[PDB]
């Protein structure tokens, strides 16, 4: 089956304050498996999962060493950052990486990732081709410019190609427990009284994993015109997730609303009726 | 550029009374990552609430969880206050069982 | 397994 591994990178300047945050949290799929705080009392890479407990500690310094030299280069790309833009110096800025590996079924690099964002927009990305740069401005240009030179595309598409598949595989097998679950959604409609006329349904579905749901009203079985609420996905904080949709309907007319939920986890596609 | 913050209050699992649930205070779709959560237990601030490491989504925004063990009763009303760049004052969004 | 240490700078 389709499997993920990812890093999400975040450094955050505060002048006057000292030196800049760091975090970085790995994910395999949507489970969180590790992370890296520069604020904590001893700055380590330590799991935040608990199949992750046994690794030695060769693993453990390897990981702390390439997180360490990663927060020393986004202090000079804050730094740099700042200048190439002309930016008032003593404000404070974000710098954002993510990269990993997507793999298919067939065990096969259907995406590799290596790209960056300064101050929530995009700034440089690594192509799918593994090859090729995106630079997303006249200042990016410059750093792609140097990249291209220096050969990064190469040096990534054999970490995204090797060690990030290669660990990704072992991760699996580490938490194959809970990892290759799907835990399907418990799916049921609420009614809540609005107005004299109207009324809300909503639909919910709890307890589900992986993260991708797909949940929606339909009236007699056509797409809806009305104005459907479908708030974000969101952790229940143990493992699962919970979503829900919403729509207003004419009182006396709600046996003309379904809910469906199609998931991973679920043999049929659910359908419910008020 | 800024993002103004997604809130969200809801109980992991479904809610009844007098048995121990945990609180969660959802916010998600901001930038930038600086941000105050607090728990509140009818107005005031409860103390040991512990939140997930800082992460982000495909458009570069921010997410994280707020959460604490509690016991909700018949009475005791609780609620989730957001600060944030983009909000002219702390936001409150308070927990609705049904939503 | 994080990504090995940066060789380019920005």
């Amino acid at each position: 089956g389709p499997h993920s591994l990812r890093y999400f990178v975040t450094a955050v300047s505060r002048p006057g304050l000292g030196e800049p945050r760091f975090i970085a949290v790995g994910y395999v799929d949507d489970t969180q498996f590790v992370r890296f705080d520069s604020d904590a009392d001893n700055p380590r890479f330590e799991p935040r999962a608990p199949w992750m407990e046994q690794e030695g500690p060769e693993y453990w310094e390897e990981q702390t060493q390439r997180a360490k030299s990663d927060e020393q280069w986004f202090r000079v790309s804050l730094r740099t950052a700042q200048r190439y833009y002309n930016q008032s110096k003593g404000g404070s800025h974000t710098f954002q990486r993510m990269f990993g590996c997507d793999v298919g079924s067939d065990w096969r690099l259907l995406r590799g990732y290596h790209q960056f964002a300064y101050d929530g927009r995009d700034y440089i990305a690594l192509n799918e081709d593994l090859k090729t740069w995106t630079a997303a401005d006249t200042a990016a240009l410059i750093t792609r410019r140097k990249w291209e030179q220096a050969g990064d595309a190469e040096y990534y598409r054999a970490y995204l190609e090797g060690e990030c598949v290669e660990w990704l595989r072992r991760y699996l097998e580490l938490g194959n427990e809970t990892l290759l679950r799907t835990d399907s959604p418990k799916a049921h409609v609420t009614y809540h009284p609005r107005s004299q006329v109207d009324v809300t349904l909503r639909c919910w579905a709890l307890g589900f994993y992986p993260a991708d749901i797909t949940l929606t009203w339909q009236l007699n079985g056509e797409d809806l015109t009305q104005d459907m609420e479908l708030v974000e996905t969101r952790p229940a904080g143990d493992g699962t997730f919970q979503k829900w949709a919403a729509v207003v309907v004419p009182l006396g007319k709600e046996q003309n609303y379904t809910c469906h939920v199609h998931h991973k986890g679920l043999p049929e596609p659910l359908t419910l009726r008020w | 550029i800024q993002r103004t913050p997604k809130i969200q209050v809801y109980s992991r699992h479904p809610a009844e009374n007098g048995k121990s649930n945990f609180l969660n205070c959802y916010v998600s779709g901001f930038h930038p990552s600086d941000i105050e959560v607090d728990l509140l237990k009818n107005g005031e601030r409860i103390e040991k609430v512990e939140h997930s490491d800082l992460s982000f989504s495909k458009d570069w925004s921010f997410y994280l969880l707020y959460y604490t063990e509690f016991t909700p009763t018949e009475k005791d009303e609780y609620a989730c206050r957001v600060n944030h760049v983009t909000l002219s004052q702390p936001k409150i969004v308070k927990w609705d069982r049904d939503m | 397994f994080y990504a090995p240490e940066p060789i380019t700078s920005l």
